[PDB]
């Protein structure tokens, strides 16, 4: 649910 | 699963580093020079948050980074954001002794940073850094370098990281031998930069806790990315 695990995915 | 990182050559390395580099932002375009908590931390605020964005994407460029389960990638910025963040203005403001460059169109002095209550003792450590760094001469391979090893090592206490922080200093001595110093003066820079990232790690903490401050303060607005990197310091 943070963010950075999205951000660090894209 | 060998990482390829450690199948690269120095000037491989090197290369990698450099071009990973992420750019230099700049600030509104505004020209009034900020004199007060609102306007200063306005300015700091919006930069860093974009400046996030490109540390993001400069981390995942970064040999061995890439190897890393998701939890440690997120983990290691978590911790080292901060300390990247105040690098990079360090390095930028090299050739500006008493000015920090926070961008090409944002140079803050000491007496600017009065301005916040707390400020100007973190305003003059990060001078007294890139001073230090001017002094050295600190070369761009360099710093890529370091900024690389704070990435790695900041969070690693809380093998891959350390095989691959061997490499990069590895790497460092590389570029010192490329540069013609003696066995002698390798190691002692090798000892000299590596000790300043204590002195980072340390402006770090100080600028969190003042970050904290201001986040309760709540009048300068922060970022849910910002809030979410700021509350994993807890
Ligand atoms: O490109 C950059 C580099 C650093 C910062 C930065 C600070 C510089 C001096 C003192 C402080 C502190 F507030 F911590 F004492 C700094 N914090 N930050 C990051 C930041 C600033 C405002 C709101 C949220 C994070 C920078 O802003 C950009």
């Amino acid at each position: 649910h943070k963010i950075l695990h999205r951000l660090l995915q894209d | 699963k060998n990482s390829l990182a450690l199948s690269l050559t120095a000037d491989q390395m090197v290369s990698a580093l450099l071009d990973a580099e992420p750019p230099i932002l700049y600030s509104e375009y505004d020209p009034t020079r900020p004199f007060s908590e609102a306007s200063m931390m306005g300015l700091l605020t919006n930069l860093a948050d974009r400046e996030l964005v490109h540390m993001i994407n400069w981390a995942k460029r970064v040999p061995g980074f890439v190897d890393l389960t998701l939890h440690d990638q997120v983990h290691l910025l978590e911790c080292a954001w901060l300390e990247i963040l105040m690098i990079g203005l360090v390095w930028r403001s090299m050739e500006h002794p008493g000015k920090l460059l926070f961008a090409p169109n944002l140079l803050l002095d000491r007496n600017q940073g009065k301005c916040v209550e707390g400020m100007v003792e973190i305003f003059d450590m990060l001078l007294a850094t890139s001073s230090r760094f001017r002094m050295m001469n600190l070369q761009g391979e360099e710093f890529v370098c370091l900024k690389s090893i704070i990435l790695l090592n900041s969070g690693v206490y809380t093998d891959h990281i350390h095989r691959v922080l061997d490499k990069i200093t590895d790497t460092l001595i590389h570029l010192m031998a490329k540069a013609g110093l003696t066995l002698q003066q390798q190691h002692q820079r090798l000892a000299q930069l590596l000790l300043i990232l204590s002195h980072i790690r340390h402006m770090s903490n100080k600028g969190m806790e003042h970050l904290y401050s201001m986040k309760c303060k709540n009048v300068v607005p922060l970022s849910d990315l910002l809030l979410e990197m700021l509350d994993a310091h807890r």
